């Protein structure tokens, strides 16, 4: 009860960390899951062991969730959000053996958050913006150690690309970039070269007759979820008209009497990247009907039989933010790899385009943020002193962890680091991933970007103040 | 099953054994508490009303009940009387400080609280105090009478119970030399009416077979005294009858020679042999009492011998008078008239057999009660009323003092109000109203306000002449006071056996 | 085994408490609150935790419509109703087991309510009037405490309150209102809030209907409508024959909430109008019932005089956004604080820090019958209900002091959850309060309370925090009516 | 390995809460049977069944810190626990177990040097009543109730104050005759050695004298045994009684033909002695023990100076004084209710006298109540991150352990140690070195402890951050044994 069971909450989201412990870095040890079936199954992803792990605890599987929406917004590193709240919720007991509360517990951690914030700013690197040598280095930095290695020589073309045409001018300049309206098409046949970029959206469907008066030089794109209506169209003029229903060939003709294609069957990432690229908008109520119906739209509708198959290809668009990445191959293995982490990488230059900092990776960033708040420290007196001191080394296990698995020793290796990390304070020296050794990671070139580290750092404070805030379960068992 | 010895369970298994040892004496708190009953074992069967004569006889196993009974045992050694009511008060402090402990409040802090409470309770009973001297209780004594009539005040007895009081202030001025228990006795007559009772100034003591002799000794004389012997004085084949009739012939001439009136022994003479030891020519007694070898040596004088014609100086030496007489027509020893008087025995000439139980319960706390009267004149009352003024004061005290003591003082402060609420429940009335009905008028009217014991209505002890001594009263919460702080301040009980 | 069924009822009661003992105030923790078909709840409050409890005991289940009582009237209080009502069964318990009948409890603590309220309406506070405004001002410093705004919420509190009462609405019995909606946050690019002021309308900053009405077009008439004046082939044709229709009955300043006239500025000289996008109905409707207006969506019909009144929209750069100034019109709906920063985003606690003042000022304007907050009023009746109970006498007397020890545990609660040790703060409330009796010169020592977010004894009367006296009152009565319930209930 | 620093951590936790002035005070109902309701540590080890055999380290190291300066044991079983606590997570963070015991030495050796360099010492002497009555207050405050220690530290200096002579000093002379009856007020000081007597013929004003040395206390062939017996007891004081004694002493009680009989030669019938002034008694006058009353000579004689009685403390009392040093002996009269304080008086007393001894040979006097602790605390780990390394960990967790030392001073006080903790090490910073905590604040508040007069002997404390570090190593360093 009350501290009791807040020791086990702590306890039920330790055990899942130190599950997943092991396995971040480039030399990941390989977790081996067992159903009561039969089915064996390793792997070495953590997002793969947390989906099909149960946990009967609800502060585990909240635990599990602030990482799920993780996932979806930055991209990988959810290993250690989870890892990095664990050290902070197991050395925030020591604490609470102390009698002391959780609120000074809590208030120490968030200013241990503003002052970690803070740190990664300064130690931060400016990237060049978009210049192509360094945006090589974006993706030796993010999208290498994996099954790309053979293939990362289009994705660092189809990283460059996407990021350009994902962009949103909306409060400034061309700032937001999106992971679902790059209209990415992965077909299987032909060589992976075939998988190339364009600006537009590519259709899978097709009018099933098209006798039509079908590719005009300017389709200016309404939608539409009836022959009365398509005599009403004729006040202003589209050239086409889009529905997702089954048009006949007589209707055909009939929508050829108003000059307007509709199209049959057609999924919803296709319609609204459809709309996207064009600038499209709906209406049929005839007092609504006005100068306002129609998405003047793209520069190119085009019939094309693209690997055997009625494709129509709405390119030449309105607007940039919707546009063609087509992969090919033999199977669909890698391309889908190289899909989720230039999506990470469509994040990653996203940062570039707003603060292209990246930041030396491998423990050293965590080693920079560790020895500027532990000699912030010395200095603040109160009993909030000591557990602010203890997210200043509880979070060290990032390179702990990564000396870990890699052979060598853990005690040498990070007290000789941290003996040339204290008094050589402009170094920033990680510890390399392959040997077990003390580089300089700005040497070794591994560099995480700023934001989405900096976003990994805030979430595991989220989740360890979260954990903290909760008293008891007393809604059942 | 449950195993208690870790720090908390060590006070909380501490206090549970306060707790049990405090019931064991609960009952008798007052002039009219619960008899307890408890046997040594083999059919000693011993009814008491007292402290620490039950606790004595009482059994003790626990460590922290040891080391309260050793306070215990130092209270008796004052005056007697009080030592339930400051085990009673210290078990209350520790009940009542019972649930700040495991609440997570250290026990130096309410050790400490409860020394500065003491200190305090100490310096408001210093003010209240009131002497009573002066207002005629040695010249014009009668209202040192009147608390003489404190004992059994308006009852059937209280007629005879004014003799009483006379004999009683008469008991304590014609002896007073810091006086005792033991330099008064109480000697039960059967027969007669109880106004009929005596004080006399020597000794009193029936005469049985074992006891004493003869009769028609020389009462009437100028220095009748005793010889304190040490020695029977009762009655090859032919070389064993002559050296006994020997004997026989000079322990006769030691009674010539030796002049002696009474020889004292602790050694059977025969009244089977009545008029065969009155052929030793004189008066002679055996199995002979402590109080009769005191009170007769400290007192009237009589020395002591060692061998055949033991002669001394003090066998018929100065004492007053002889009396050897039929009180409540029994004949009764009289080693009367001392010369170190402090020997007055009281007579209780009476017709029933337990009135003995009522006057050695009434009359035992009347000699200290008037003896202590004359002894300390600055008093208070008593009833409760005095722990009651002091809880208001501490209850002052508590919340006109910031910091974490506030709800300690308080916790001494209603820890006292168990003294008159165990008086009443000895008594048989309902605690609730009698202690309510108290402090409303208590907090309103005035502070002597106590508790009666009569019918059992609040009334005022002080006009009612019920005083309770200030300084005893100070040692009583002292004591009760350390040994609450001395209980709390232990946790560990190492024990390392044997094996 | 088991015994004595009231003791049953008195833990299941307590429970019920102990659950939302460490939720009360606003440095509370969080309760999960999990049902096994795999759902969780994250909440702080004790209303939703009462709400959407499993509750199992049916002596527990007593409480929390009792308390949901108390939420039908003002709301909260709904914790602090069920921990007083838990201390009251917990010290009757007690008084039970020393042969005090339960109906002597209960007559107690009806006296000892009735005595409370009594104390209670002899020491509350009206200070708050119309000239007392720096109550009002560190009042609305302690909505803001511990952030950035600081040094600047001072000069935020000024026009904060200086945005609350002249919003203010005299209500159909003629008491002060303030709708919370009517002033509403807006933010602006650039410079920070430094600079961020009250304006006494609103001003959209979306797209710019006309510099063709004069700096004060005097009686600004809103013909606002719903369509989109585009022309299609009295009209039907809409753009301008309704919009003329009405427009010959003196509309003054036309707003389409869709798209702009096509004649607009043309039209906007002879009548000095606007035509403003996305006008949200957060800002239409009151300006709607800031003026009086009437929007038409269809116009084709009277439409002269409810077209509503406002005296000047002014056409300036206001923090580089020229603005849509809808002001100073017929009803106080219009103000709004141009919240100068970089967004809503930037600002966005700044702008949270803003809104809640707002509604933690309107408390003590509702029902000016005001009661000091941070539970002194608990402590001084701790002080009162002691005095009281050794008057009486009767076989009650035990039970009012079981009174006025259980009220205190709302500051025995709050120096909990605040940090801190909660016996010293309880204690020297308890002492500050006892000069507030004992003492009659310092009775200006009353108001002592706890600061809630930090635990520590400090003014309130002088600070602000306030509680008005009606919920402390049937708070009162409805832990009384709890208690007295289950001490019944056998 | 882990077994035993768990037992080392068992046995400071239970030393741990009688520590400081408001020790938790515990009940020893021992083998035999005896009732202490005592504080001082080596009275606890001294009756605890020490089973382990790693704990009989601790246990042999804390008895040998009584033997030199006779205080400062809880501080070395704290200090130990506290150093095999911290060594405990060093071991599981991932160092060897030798790497701890050379940075316990260096950090050890660190401060055995920067612990003279704190000190606040002694004015001028050990005479001057006075002042040396202040400097024994601490030693019988951390023992005693702080509210006794008013007259207890003057009657515990007085005597010892007699003599501080030509550089040299005896703690056995000062003793204690544990009289029972009147309270502590009543405790009073004599010069000399003392105990009760019975009879009352004592030449008082003697010579050197010639005492009587006791090792072992006590028809008409009927009246001629007892003729016999008269003349044998006579014969028998006359074999004292030649040579020409002045007293007549036993361990026993009187006898009625022998008391006649020493007033008859004008003797002093001295008696009942207890079973340790046999040995006492003897060491004083320059006597040999005898077992009967036939074999003494004047060889066989002890030689006090003068014999008389006195009456201070409300009762009739023997003297002996002025022997070879004239004024060797000096005992106390501790006048007490019950027994069961009277044991830690007495135990206050010469924990006090050893405080004596020691300043006649250090008058270092550093300041003491967390005061040390923390400023070592600090200087320790300030030189801990300057030696790079695996020992800059050890060196940092042996500092740390300092800070274990003010929290069980904490604790004991109702304190909240982490708040108190911070609080003295942040005003360690700046308002220097005599600040420490203080015990009467509810509240956590420091306090300098120069003015408040609450200072250590220096030697005390070098010896024991010597010998703890000596048995947290001499632990360290074992296995097991077959068990
Ligand atoms: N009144 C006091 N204030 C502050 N510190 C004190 C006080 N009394 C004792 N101490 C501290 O307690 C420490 C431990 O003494 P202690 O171990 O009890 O002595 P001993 O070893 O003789 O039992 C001493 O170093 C002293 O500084």
């Amino acid at each position: 009860s009350g501290r009791k069971v807040q020791s086990g909450n702590i306890n039920a989201a330790k055990t899942i960390a130190d599950i997943i412990r092991t396995c971040l870095g480039p030399k990941s040890m390989m977790k081996m899951l067992l159903d009561p079936m039969g089915g064996i199954v390793m792997t070495n992803d953590g997002n793969a062991i947390l989906r099909e792990i149960q946990v009967q605890h609800p502060a585990a599987k909240s635990m599990i969730e602030i990482s799920r929406t993780q996932d979806e917004e930055v991209g990988d590193g959810t290993t250690s959000v989870i890892i990095l709240a664990g050290e902070m919720l197991s050395v925030a007991e020591h604490f609470l053996e102390q009698q002391m509360h959780p609120t000074v517990v809590i208030s120490a951690y968030r200013k241990a958050l503003d002052d970690m914030i803070s740190t990664l700013k300064k130690i931060s690197i400016p990237v060049d913006i978009s210049d192509s040598d360094m945006m090589l280095n974006i993706i030796n930095s993010s999208i290498t150690t994996k099954a790309i290695s053979r293939w990362s020589s289009l994705a660092c073309n189809i990283a460059l690309d996407a990021v350009k045409m994902v962009q949103f001018e909306e409060n400034g300049r061309k700032e937001i970039d999106i992971k679902k309206y790059a209209r990415v098409e992965k077909i299987p046949g032909g060589i992976i070269e075939d998988s190339c970029v364009l600006r537009g959206v590519m259709i899978n469907k097709d009018v099933t007759h098209p006798r039509m008066r079908r590719y005009i030089k300017n389709p200016r794109i309404v939608l539409l979820d009836i022959q009365q209506l398509c005599e009403d169209i004729i006040q202003l003029k589209p050239d086409v008209v889009i529905t997702e229903k089954g048009i006949s060939d007589l209707a055909q003709h009939y929508l050829m009497r108003a000059n307007i294609t509709a199209i049959r069957r057609v999924r919803k990432t296709d319609n609204n990247r459809i709309a996207r690229a064009c600038g499209a908008r709906i209406v049929s109520r005839p007092e609504e009907l006005r100068e306002d119906d129609v998405g003047t739209g793209a520069g190119l509708l085009e019939i094309k039989k693209i690997g055997d198959e009625y494709f129509t290809f709405i390119t030449d668009c309105k607007d940039p933010k919707a546009c063609t990445i087509l992969l090919r191959g033999a199977s669909k293995e890698i391309l889908s790899e190289v899909e989720r982490n230039l999506q990470d990488a469509m994040q990653v230059c996203r940062n570039v385009l707003l603060d292209p900092q990246l930041v030396p990776g491998g423990g050293a960033s965590e080693m920079a943020v560790a020895h500027a708040l532990t000699e912030k420290s010395k200095a603040m007196t109160g009993v909030e002193q000591w557990p602010y001191r203890a997210v200043a080394q509880a979070l060290e296990v990032i390179p702990r962890t990564l000396i870990q698995n890699c052979g060598a020793s853990t005690i040498r290796l990070l007290t000789s680091l941290r003996a040339k990390h204290t008094q050589e304070n402009c170094e920033t020296w990680g510890v390399n991933g392959e040997t077990g050794t003390l580089v300089d990671m700005k040497e070794l070139g591994i560099w995480e970007p700023l934001a989405v580290k900096l976003q990994t750092y805030k979430t595991a404070v989220e989740t360890a103040v979260l954990l903290l805030r909760i008293d008891d379960i007393v809604s059942g068992h | 099953g449950t195993d208690s010895s870790q720090g908390i369970p060590q006070l909380v298994s501490n206090i549970s054994a306060c707790q049990v040892i405090a019931e064991a004496v609960r009952t008798t708190l007052g002039p009219r508490g619960m008899d307890k009953l408890i046997v040594d074992g083999r059919g000693k069967a011993t009814i008491s009303n007292d402290g620490a004569t039950i606790l004595k006889l009482l059994d003790v196993v626990h460590p922290a009940a040891k080391t309260l009974v050793d306070i215990a045992k130092s209270q008796d050694a004052e005056v007697g009387d009080g030592t339930t009511s400051v085990t009673l008060l210290a078990a209350e402090f520790l009940k009542q400080v019972k649930p700040y402990v495991e609440e997570g409040l250290h026990p130096q802090i309410i050790i400490r609280a409860f020394r500065t409470a003491t200190q305090l309770a100490v310096n408001k009973i210093k003010e209240i105090a009131v002497t009573v001297k002066k207002a005629d209780k040695v010249e014009q004594r009668k209202l040192l009478e009147k608390c003489a009539m404190t004992a059994l005040s308006s009852k059937l007895i209280s007629q005879q119970k004014a003799f009483f009081a006379k004999m009683v202030v008469d008991a304590v001025m014609m002896l007073d030399d810091l006086l005792q228990l033991k330099m008064i006795g109480i000697k039960k007559v059967q027969g007669g009416a109880l106004e009929d009772s005596q004080l006399v100034a020597g000794v009193a003591f029936k005469k049985t077979f074992s006891y004493a002799g003869f009769e028609m000794q020389p009462k009437k004389y100028h220095n009748p005294k005793i010889a304190l012997l040490n020695v029977e004085l009762e009655l090859d084949y032919q070389a064993i009858v002559d050296a006994e009739w020997n004997i026989l012939y000079d322990k006769l001439e030691k009674i010539h020679h030796s002049g002696a009136k009474v020889v004292l022994s602790k050694l059977p003479i025969g009244d089977v042999a009545t008029q065969y030891f009155a052929d030793r020519d004189m008066f002679c007694a055996g199995r002979v009492p402590e109080e009769d070898l005191k009170r007769t040596m400290m007192a009237c004088g009589g020395s002591i011998q060692t061998s055949v014609n033991a002669l001394s100086a003090d066998v018929l030496g100065r004492c007053q008078v002889f009396e050897e007489t039929q009180i409540g027509g029994e004949r009764y020893n009289f080693f009367t008239g001392c010369p170190k008087a402090k020997t007055c025995t009281f007579i209780l000439r009476g017709g029933a057999e337990q009135f003995m139980e009522e006057t050695e319960r009434s009359l035992h706390d009347a000699i200290m009660i008037v003896r202590r009267a004359i002894k300390n004149d600055s008093v208070v009352a008593g009833g409760g009323a005095i722990e009651m003024e002091l809880s208001k004061y501490l209850r002052d005290y508590s919340r006109t003092i910031p910091g974490k003591q506030q709800l300690l003082i308080g916790a001494y402060a209603k820890a006292l109000e168990i003294i008159p609420r165990q008086l009443c429940d000895n008594a048989g009335f309902d605690a609730t109203n009698i202690l309510n009905k108290l402090r409303a008028r208590h907090a309103q009217g005035g502070t002597w306000y106590g508790v009666d014991i009569n019918n059992e209505d609040i009334a005022d002890n002080f006009e009612a002449f019920v005083w309770e001594p200030a300084m005893v009263r100070i040692n009583a919460l002292t004591a009760a006071s350390e040994a609450a702080c001395l209980i709390v301040s232990v946790d560990e009980t190492i024990k390392n056996p044997r094996s | 085994t088991g015994e004595t069924i009231r003791s049953q009822n008195v833990m299941a009661a307590a429970s019920i408490a102990n659950i939302v003992k460490s939720s009360l105030g606003p440095v509370g923790l969080d309760k999960m609150l999990v049902d096994d078909i795999g759902d969780v709840t994250i909440t702080n409050d004790g209303a939703t935790i009462l709400k959407l409890l499993e509750v199992e005991h049916p002596a527990a289940k007593v409480l929390c419509e009792l308390a949901d009582l108390q939420d039908k009237e003002v709301g909260d209080g709904t914790t602090s109703v069920v921990i007083i009502a838990a201390e009251l069964l917990k010290n009757a318990d007690e008084l039970v087991k020393q042969k005090i009948h339960p109906t002597s409890v209960i007559s107690g603590y009806r006296l000892a309510c009735k005595e409370a309220v009594r104390y209670i309406n002899e020491n509350l506070i009206v200070n708050t009037d119309e000239l007392g405004r720096d109550c009002l001002i560190n009042a609305a410093k302690t909505s803001m405490s511990s952030k950035i705004i600081g040094i600047n919420g001072d000069f935020f509190a000024n026009m904060v309150v200086d945005a609350v009462l002249a919003i203010k609405y005299t209500d159909i019995r003629g008491q002060p209102r303030y709708p919370v909606n009517s002033v509403n946050i807006l933010k602006a690019h650039g410079r920070s809030q430094m600079e961020s002021m009250l304006i006494s309308g609103y001003a959209l900053n979306c797209v710019v209907g006309s510099q063709g009405m004069p700096k004060r077009i005097v009686n600004a008439k809103i013909a606002c409508l719903d369509f989109s004046l585009q022309k299609t082939k009295r009209e039907s044709d809409i753009t301008k024959e309704r919009i003329q229709k009405i427009l010959a009955t003196g509309a003054n300043v036309i707003l389409t909430t869709g798209g702009i006239d096509d004649m607009c500025l043309k039209y906007f000289v002879e009548a000095g109008a606007m035509a403003v996008r996305r006008v949200l109905k957060r800002d239409l409707k009151r300006i709607a019932k800031a003026s009086g207006a009437t929007i038409l969506s269809t116009l084709a019909n009277f439409e002269a005089a409810m077209l509503g009144q406002a005296e000047e929209v002014v056409q300036e750069r206001i923090c580089d956004d020229e603005l849509i100034l809808i002001k100073n019109t017929k009803a106080r709906t219009s103000a709004s604080i141009i919240l100068r920063g970089a967004n809503d985003f930037m600002c966005d606690e700044m702008e949270r820090s803003l809104h809640d003042a707002l509604c933690v000022v309107k408390r003590v304007l509702e029902s000016k019958s005001v009661v000091p907050g941070g539970g002194a009023v608990e402590a001084a009746l701790s002080i009162y209900l002691e005095n009281y109970a050794t008057s009486m006498g009767s076989r009650e007397q035990l039970a009012i002091a079981e009174f006025a020890r259980s009220l205190l545990v709302i500051p025995n609660t709050l120096a909990v959850n605040a940090a801190q040790d909660s016996t010293d703060l309880v204690a020297k409330l308890r002492a500050f309060h006892n000069e507030a009796q004992v003492n009659p010169e310092r009775k200006n020592l009353k108001w002592i309370g706890l600061d809630l977010s930090n635990g520590k004894p400090r003014d309130n009367k002088q600070a602000g925090v306030f509680e008005p006296t009606i919920v402390k009152v049937k708070s009162l009565k409805f832990a009384t009516e709890a208690a007295i319930t289950i001490l019944r209930i056998d | 390995v882990y077994r035993n620093i768990q037992a080392c951590k068992e046995l400071a936790q239970t030393t741990r809460t009688a520590y400081g002035p408001n020790g938790m005070n515990k009940m020893v109902i021992n083998h035999l049977e005896k009732l202490f309701v005592t504080n001082d540590a080596a009275t606890i080890l001294r009756e605890l069944e020490v089973q382990h055999p790693a704990a009989k380290m601790i246990v042999m190291a804390s008895h040998m810190q009584e033997q030199e300066v006779g205080d400062g044991t809880n501080f070395v079983l704290v200090f130990a626990g506290a150093l095999l606590e911290l060594a405990e997570e060093l071991l599981r963070i991932g160092l060897s177990v030798s790497e701890v015991i050379e940075g316990y030495e260096i950090a050890c050796r660190k401060a055995h040097e920067i612990l003279p360099n704190l000190v606040c010492c002694s004015a001028k002497n050990l005479r001057d009543i006075d002042e040396v009555s202040s400097l024994l207050r601490t030693s019988i405050m951390s023992k005693q109730y702080g509210n006794e220690v008013f007259l207890a530290k003057l009657i515990a200096q007085a005597c010892v104050s007699i003599f501080p002579d030509s550089g040299h000093f005896n703690v056995d002379n000062i003793r204690v005759c544990k009289i029972l009856g009147s309270g502590i007020s009543s405790s009073s000081v004599l010069h000399g050695m003392v105990f009760k007597k019975e009879t009352e013929g004592d030449v008082t004003s003697v010579k050197d004298a010639k005492i009587a040395v006791y090792s072992c206390p006590f028809a008409e062939e009927l009246m001629n045994f007892s003729k016999g017996e008269e003349n044998l007891m006579d014969a028998q004081v006359k074999a004292i009684a030649d040579t020409g004694a002045n007293v007549v002493v036993t361990g026993g009680k009187v006898a009625d033909m022998a008391l006649h009989y020493a007033n008859k030669y004008n003797i002093m019938l001295v008696r009942l002695n207890s079973k340790w002034d046999l040995r006492r008694l003897c060491k004083t006058v320059g006597a040999t023990a005898l077992p009967r009353l036939t074999p003494p000579v004047l060889e066989e004689m002890g030689h006090c100076d003068s014999v008389y009685l006195s009456e201070v403390g409300d009762t009739q009392v023997v003297v002996f004084k002025h022997e070879k040093e004239d004024g060797a002996i000096s005992t106390i009269v501790l006048r007490g209710s019950t027994d069961n304080l009277m044991d830690d008086i007495e135990r206050a007393v010469d924990d006090g006298v050893n405080t004596f001894k020691v300043l006649t040979r250090d008058k270092r006097l550093v300041p003491g109540g967390g005061a040390t602790e923390i400023e070592l605390a600090k200087q320790i780990t300030s030189y801990g991150e300057t030696c790079p390394g695996l020992e800059q960990y050890a060196i940092k967790k042996f500092a740390e352990a300092f800070e274990a030392i003010p929290r069980a001073l904490a604790e004991n006080s109702g304190v909240k140690a982490n708040e108190v903790i911070s609080k003295l090490y942040a005003v360690h910073q700046e308002g220097n070195k005599n600040v420490g905590l203080d015990i009467e604040a509810e509240v956590p508040a420091v306090k300098d402890m120069l003015e408040a007069g609450i200072l250590d002997t220096y030697l005390g404390k070098y010896w024991a951050i010597k010998l703890a570090t000596n048995a947290a190593v001499t632990v360290l360093r074992v296995d097991q044994i077959i068990m």
